[PDB]
RNA sequence: CCGCACAAGCGGUGGAGCAUGUGGUUUAAUUCGAUGCAACGCGAAGAACCUUACCUGGUCUUGACAUCCACGGAAGUUUUCAGAGAUGAGAAUGUGCCUUCGGGAACCGUGAGACAGGUGCUGCAUGGCUGUCGUCAGCUCGUGUUGUGAAAUGUUGGGUUAAGUCCCGCAACGAGCGCAACCCUUAUCCUUUGUUGCCAGCGGUCCGGCCGGGAACUCAAAGGAGACUGCCAGUGAUAAACUGGAGGAAGGUGGGGAUGACGUCAAGUCAUCAUGGCCCUUACGACCAGGGCUACACACGUGCUACAAUGGCGCAUACAAAGAGAAGCGACCUCGCGAGAGCAAGCGGACCUCAUAAAGUGCGUCGUAGUCCGGAUUGGAGUCUGCAACUCGACUCCAUGAAGUCGGAAUCGCUAGUAAUCGUGGAUCAGAAUGCCACGGUGAAUACGUUCCCGG
């Protein structure tokens, strides 16, 4: 992505001059109108050298994983994953995801019982409440691991919007030593991001923008 | 608080009965009373060929009875000569004419009244009790069952003061109906007292009725 | 009007002043009255004596009045002097047919007493 | 119970089964009508000669496994106890739970 | 010609014919003062042929077993509501409006062990 | 001339199994049967004390519902009597057979 | 209610009137669900209102509860932790019913050897708010 | 009551015992447990010691008590009072 | 914040009579156990004998009941005397079966000890079973995270539910036991099968579905369909969900049941049974007759019937459900005022029987009274069951006609087919229901509300 690319995008948008966080002065350029603009000059050789590591990783058979919970961006996220066949976390993070991996496959399994016995049957025998109430519950664990149900071992990968939204994703990260990929807005603290992109986390565009050349670069990664 | 007993309730549901024959009331306590008398005295005879059930059927004229036991090839001896003989015993107690054809269960510590019993003999040898429960169920599930509990209440350990034990692993769902869960309950004298001990063995909800 | 035993029967069905009497109920009132013909939803009143004295005299015939009092007394005065149980029960004032008299035996027993 | 009633019981219907028949024609021979008042008389007297615990209404229903004499169940023989182990344990045929 | 209806209230179940007439009521083989001497019954009998207004028009034979003399009223007029659904398919609305179409199930709650009779409990007493 | 069976049992599943075994033996000999016709089941209804001291309040009840089926065969074949007689029964199944 | 303030089920109309109030009133005057003797009971007492009354027996029956219907009454209330007597409004479809059930217990004291009779005399002195069912709505109304 | 068609009732040790005892003349009061029978016209002027469950009571026997059971001239229950 | 907890209602209890249980007192004995809720119409679903454990007396000591030993006798059947009876004393008959012929089995009797026997104690040694808070929504765990740690989190909060029910929120994520569902029953329909059940169209008739029939309907009993907040609108964080509406036989867990979490009360039960220990053993065991458990100055609890006219009585007459039946239910006719009796059909039962439902309705009478209310009590006379109704049964008839005229403080049940009221059946049982468990008929009033009372 080169610069005139992001700055038509609105990445040099970052939050109001009262809410910023210390470690940010860095990659601020400046202030306008009480607003904490970005830099691109350290945005964009950033995010090159982090899809330099993006690529390396999903071409040695990486698992990625794309990391967004804002309710606007959810299914920009969710698509972005699909473009790469990469797995994804869509809504709301639930605490421990990774530090409880066993938890999880269990729900994972109960995930692929439902759906498996949808498909083979039995759902006559069920009683007519009981069978709906299945898919209910199947219902909900798709829209609780749609994204995850594949994942298999834990991610190589991970990719983050917002990453003080995120924050319980990072520290778990951080605990299992697997990298971050983040957009930090300027009110995020940068230390959990072993890769970080300072940039606005919020805007649809620029959201889009970062997830479409990440999946570009995924495929490509992938292609050899 | 009490608990209904979980056999006696899915008679209807999932578990069949143990004596299938019919008969109005004019014979009807007597049959019961036969039958009484003859399963006794099967299982003090078969105290150690390990039975499980002994489900007894009656044709109009004759007595079927059906041994279900983890050793077949002990209660039928040899050249199946004692079955035959107690096969004639059970002609003597009914007074009609007897048939006994044994059945073998293939999973012996997945049979409530087995693993019950083999408790309770573990009892009265003086063995401490949390290891003879502990190792039920772990050999029980070990064995692919869906869910086990086993209880045991008395004087454990020669307590002055009876206490309740029991150790629940799997999943034993005992409102549902729909359940398969095989429950069977076994006594131990020793010198302090007598110990009782209860098994739930949970095997996977049965879809689809009795059949 | 006048009928047989000192009693004054009130002017009302017959069948029903007849009860009056202290050895007549209703199935011998009626009997009685059957006996003399007179129809039972007639008064004591508008009914003339020449069928009160046809009453008085088939009432004649069965015990009533003084002479069943004097006999019933007798009766249980001879109880009594039998000794028998039911002798004793009368004079000591208990239920005499066997009923529970461990509570609500006050018919016989009269109020309670402290 | 103690061993010494299931005896009786015993002891009593072993009994009553033996002078059935001589109780029966006995007491046809009294209340029968047109009969002379002679032999009535010699038959009510007869009767009270025969053993007391031949007459089948002084036997008592006990539960044939415990001879509990309470809580009898004609069509089953128990008490009101032995019966709900038999029952549950699936003894009882076509005996369940009802519900309505 | 004919057309079948059949209700049932409480205990009570009643089939109930209809044809063209003149308003003629019939009720196993009585006329309809013959059998519910009551009153209330004689007006809830006939309650669905005056909202028709069809009580000159159609004669009916019915018969009713089982339940009360309240409880077979309500089933022969369940039973002749659904038999004129059957005559004519357009007095539905009508007859739902009010309320004839409902078989209501209302039905003797049974005896219950420990209660004197089904929801009433033996007197308590404090002390 | 025809023969009347009345089955009786205990569950309707046995006694279902029987009479369709019957009414299929003795259509096949070509004797013509009326059916299996079902006839009101009974419910013996038994109300006995849970607890063995003090406790009338609680109690248990259990019942037997005995079912009944009745097949006719109108024109019994010389065919049919010894078959019907060669097919087995159910112990749970009552059988009576009357011309 | 302590939870859940269920509404009331509707009654059927009387089948002689087709009134409502008619069926609330034989409901109120029923006696172990003997529904024909407190038909029979009601529509004798409204015939004999309606010959004191001339025509309209049902308004009648209408203008009589409207002579002793209360408007105020006192209402308890433990708020102040100390019983608290408080003057209250009472809604239509109440004082209807404690109109109807004050009529009843009156008809009942008056004895006089007929049901009947008390209902319709009751009726008839309640129609000119006289008979004492008029004092006995008069005092609730003074206790405000 | 016991009967018509059946007659009063007796039981006959004590029927043998009270014929022994009249034919013979005056006799020592008659030691009975039989509180079941019934008084003939016959034992009229006997005295007959009738079980009470405890002892034996006297009765001596009267033209009155004809028609009646023994047991009801011996009280099997002591009482005085509070 | 919930709960008939209160309020709002309807009917009661508390007063009377009686039924029944208990305390007490009494007794030769009034057998034992149950004792705030959660003992007191409780064990006991049925004490005249029996039961029966108690009392009095009469009797037995390897025994009433079991095994083992020998020894002798088939077994068994029929009578006689004594005795209250256990028991003794006999007296006749039989003296059989199998057997490789010796014997055995079968039982019976006598002796020998091993032993049996205990409803004797301990439910504070216990098992098993049960009550209770409570059908309450709770009780927990794994891993994760937090804290130095005891621990916490989850499980709290916002809402919402019958609910730890659900959705969001939130370092928690899930799970297990509960909740709910799965089961039964009930409310609609469909298919299948039509006799002993059914009678619409049919003809036929003695007017009787009764007979030709008919398979429609009712019903019977198997299988199946149906309800999902599924639809609509409104409300609401667009959430959960709630309100209303549609359609629908049924609407918001449709109604009812079964189902009772972890535990609490050293709760209950050694007298169902089992059982550790203790104790008894010519007796604390065993048998018999009679008595007692039914007492009676009292006290308490639960019921029944009443005090009437919305009723009583007379006459006429209509509409159920659910059950039971072979030593059983027992029709019809005959007899009896009646309970019943005689005769005797049918039915192991959709067939025959119990068994004609009663409130209701129509007419008549009763006229507010201790009554044509009430039925206690008592006299007389009966029937039936049973060896036997004295203690101490049920019922019938005639007679008798207490108290009682709506019940103090206080207190109980109940939210709809409910309460209230009316009958019917069953278990136990020879006989003995006002109790219990079930069935239907008629069929309400009220609920503003959670401040108080009580329990969570
Ligand atoms: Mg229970
Ligand atoms: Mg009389
Ligand atoms: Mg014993
Ligand atoms: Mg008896
Ligand atoms: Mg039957
Ligand atoms: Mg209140
Ligand atoms: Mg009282
Ligand atoms: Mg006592
Ligand atoms: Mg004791
Ligand atoms: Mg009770
Ligand atoms: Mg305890
Ligand atoms: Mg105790
Ligand atoms: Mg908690
Ligand atoms: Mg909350
Ligand atoms: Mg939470
Ligand atoms: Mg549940
Ligand atoms: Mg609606
Ligand atoms: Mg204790
Ligand atoms: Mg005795
Ligand atoms: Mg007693
Ligand atoms: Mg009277
Ligand atoms: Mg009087
Ligand atoms: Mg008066
Ligand atoms: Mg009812
Ligand atoms: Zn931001």
């Amino acid at each position: 992505v080169s610069m005139r690319d992001m700055l038509k995008a609105g990445v040099h948008f970052g939050h109001q001059t009262r809410y910023w966080n210390p470690k940010m002065k860095p990659f601020i350029f400046g202030a306008r109108n009480k607003v904490h603009i970005i830099n691109l000059e350290k945005t964009v050789p950033m995010f090159n050298e982090a899809l330099a590591e993006l690529n390396k990783i999903a071409s040695r058979k990486g698992k990625i994983l794309f990391v967004g919970t804002k309710r606007a961006a959810s299914e920009a996220v969710k698509d972005a994953a699909l473009s790469c066949d990469q797995f994804f976390v869509n809504h709301r993070w639930l605490g421990g995801m990774l530090t409880n991996w066993k938890t999880v496959r269990q729900s994972i399994k109960r995930l692929k019982d439902l759906e498996t016995q949808s498909q083979d049957g039995t759902f006559d025998k069920l009683t007519k409440k009981e069978a709906l109430m299945r898919t209910r519950e199947l219902e909900k664990l798709e829209n609780s691991l749609g994204g995850i149900k594949d994942m298999g071992g834990l991610p190589d990968a991970l990719f983050v919007i917002d990453a003080d939204h995120e924050h319980i994703a990072i520290k778990e990260a951080n605990n299992l030593g697997i990298p971050v990929f983040a957009i930090v807005d300027t009110n995020s603290d940068p230390d959990g991001v072993d890769f970080v992109i300072p940039g606005n986390d919020d805007a649809i565009r620029a959201v889009t923008l970062y997830l479409g050349a990440v999946a570009a670069t995924v495929r490509e990664g992938r292609s050899q | 608080g009490q608990k209904v007993h979980p056999n006696g309730i899915r008679l209807g549901i999932v578990k069949p009965w143990n004596s299938t024959w019919f008969a109005n009331t004019k014979e009807f306590a007597d049959n019961l009373d036969s039958d009484f008398k003859v399963r006794q005295y099967l299982t003090k005879e078969l105290a150690k060929a390990s039975v499980s059930r002994i489900v007894i059927e009656r044709p109009a004229k004759s007595i079927r009875v059906t041994i279900h036991t983890a050793r077949p090839g002990i209660v039928i001896g040899k050249k199946g000569e004692d079955v035959e003989k107690l096969r004639k015993v059970v002609a003597d107690i009914a007074g009609v004419p007897a048939q006994i054809n044994i059945a073998e269960v293939r999973k012996p510590e997945l049979d409530a009244k087995l693993v019950a019993d083999s408790i309770t003999s573990q009892l009265e040898r003086r063995v401490m009790f949390r290891r003879a429960m502990k190792r039920a169920v772990q050999n029980a599930m070990r064995l692919g069952a869906k869910g086990i509990k086993v209880e045991v209440s008395g004087r454990l350990g020669g307590a002055e003061i009876a206490r309740t034990e029991w150790y629940r692993e799997g999943r034993v769902p005992l409102h549902t109906l729909r359940a398969d869960i095989d429950y069977n309950t076994s006594e131990a004298h020793t010198t302090y007292g007598v110990i009782g001990v209860k098994v739930w063995i949970f095997k996977g909800e049965i879809l689809g009725g009795m059949a | 009007a006048r009928i047989a035993g000192i009693n004054i029967p009130d002017h009302k069905h017959a069948v029903i002043a007849l009860t009056s009497i202290y050895g007549v109920g209703k199935t011998r009132s009626k009997a009685i009255l059957a006996a003399a013909g007179i129809a039972e939803d007639v008064k004591i009143s508008e009914l003339s004596e020449g069928q009160i004295d046809t009453l008085r005299d088939e009432v004649a015939k069965f015990v009533v009045e003084g002479d069943l009092r004097r006999e019933i007394s007798m009766s249980i005065k001879r109880l009594m002097d039998l000794g028998c149980y039911r002798g004793l029960r009368h004079r000591r004032g208990l239920p005499v047919r066997g009923q529970r008299t461990k509570t609500n035996a006050r018919t016989r027993k009269g109020p309670r007493k402290p | 119970a103690k061993q010494s009633m299931k005896a009786r019981e015993v002891k009593r219907v072993a009994l009553a089964d033996k002078y059935f028949a001589k109780r029966a024609e006995l007491k046809a021979i009294i209340s029968d009508v047109n009969a002379s008042d002679e032999d009535r008389w010699n038959a009510v007297l007869k009767l009270q000669t025969l053993p007391r615990d031949s007459s089948p209404s002084r036997q008592r229903n006990r539960c044939r496994q415990t001879g509990r004499p309470h809580g009898f169940l004609r069509k089953f023989g128990l008490s009101r106890i032995k019966v709900r182990e038999a029952a549950m344990r699936g003894e009882i045929p076509g005996l369940k739970k009802a519900s309505w | 010609n004919q057309y079948y209806g059949t209700g049932r209230r409480k205990s009570s179940a009643a089939r109930v014919f209809i044809k063209p007439g003149n308003g003629k009521i019939v009720i196993n083989q009585r006329s309809l003062e013959q059998y519910f001497g009551r009153e209330t019954a004689r007006m809830v009998v006939r309650q669905p042929l005056e909202l028709v207004d069809m009580v000159e028009k159609l004669d009916l034979y019915i018969t009713v077993k089982g339940g009360g003399i309240s409880g077979q009223a309500g089933a022969i007029r369940h039973g002749i509501t659904r038999a004129l659904m059957e005559y004519d398919e357009s007095l539905r609305s009508e007859l739902r409006k009010a309320g004839f179409v409902t078989r209501d199930a209302r039905q003797v709650e049974r005896k219950k062990v420990g209660l004197r009779k089904a929801r009433r409990r033996p007197q308590f007493s404090k002390r | 001339q025809r023969i009347r069976i009345r089955l009786k049992a205990f569950d309707h599943r046995l006694i279902d199994q029987a009479t369709a075994e019957i009414v299929e033996t003795a259509k096949r000999t070509g004797a013509q049967v009326r059916g299996p016709i079902p006839l009101p089941t009974r419910k013996e209804r038994f109300t006995v004390l849970i607890s063995p001291h003090v406790n009338k309040d609680a109690r248990d009840q259990y019942e037997i519902r005995t079912h009944l089926r009745l097949v006719d065969i109108v024109e019994p074949t010389e065919k049919t009597v010894d078959a019907l007689m060669r097919l087995d029964l159910a112990a749970g199944v009552d059988v009576q057979i009357s011309l | 209610p302590r939870r859940r303030v269920i509404g009331q089920r509707k009654i059927l109309p009387d089948p002689k009137f087709g009134s409502e109030l008619l069926a609330k009133f034989v409901n109120i005057l029923m006696v172990d669900g003997k529904k024909s003797t407190a038909e029979s009971i009601v529509y004798s007492a409204l015939e004999t209102l309606a010959q004191r009354s001339g025509k309209s027996e049902l308004e009648a029956f209408e203008v009589a509860l409207e002579n002793v219907r209360p408007t105020v009454e006192v209402k308890s209330r433990r708020v102040g932790g100390s019983t608290y007597q408080v003057p209250v409004e009472v809604r239509p479809v109440r004082r209807n019913a404690l109109a109807m059930r004050w009529i009843v217990e009156a008809a009942r004291k008056r004895g006089d050897k007929s049901m009947a009779l008390r209902l319709a005399n009751e009726l008839s002195d309640a129609a000119e708010n006289k008979g004492t069912a008029v004092k006995k709505r008069e005092d609730v109304h003074r206790m405000a | 009551p016991r009967s018509l068609k059946k007659g009063p009732f007796i039981d006959l040790h004590l029927l043998k015992k009270v014929e022994k005892a009249v034919e013979s003349g005056d006799k020592k009061p008659l030691r009975t447990w039989s509180r079941r029978s019934t008084i003939f016209p016959n034992m009229i002027g006997l005295t007959i010691a009738v079980h009470n469950g405890r002892q034996h009571v006297p009765v001596f026997v009267t033209d009155e008590m004809v028609g009646h059971k023994l047991g009801e001239f011996a009280p099997t229950r002591t009482y005085r009072g509070h």
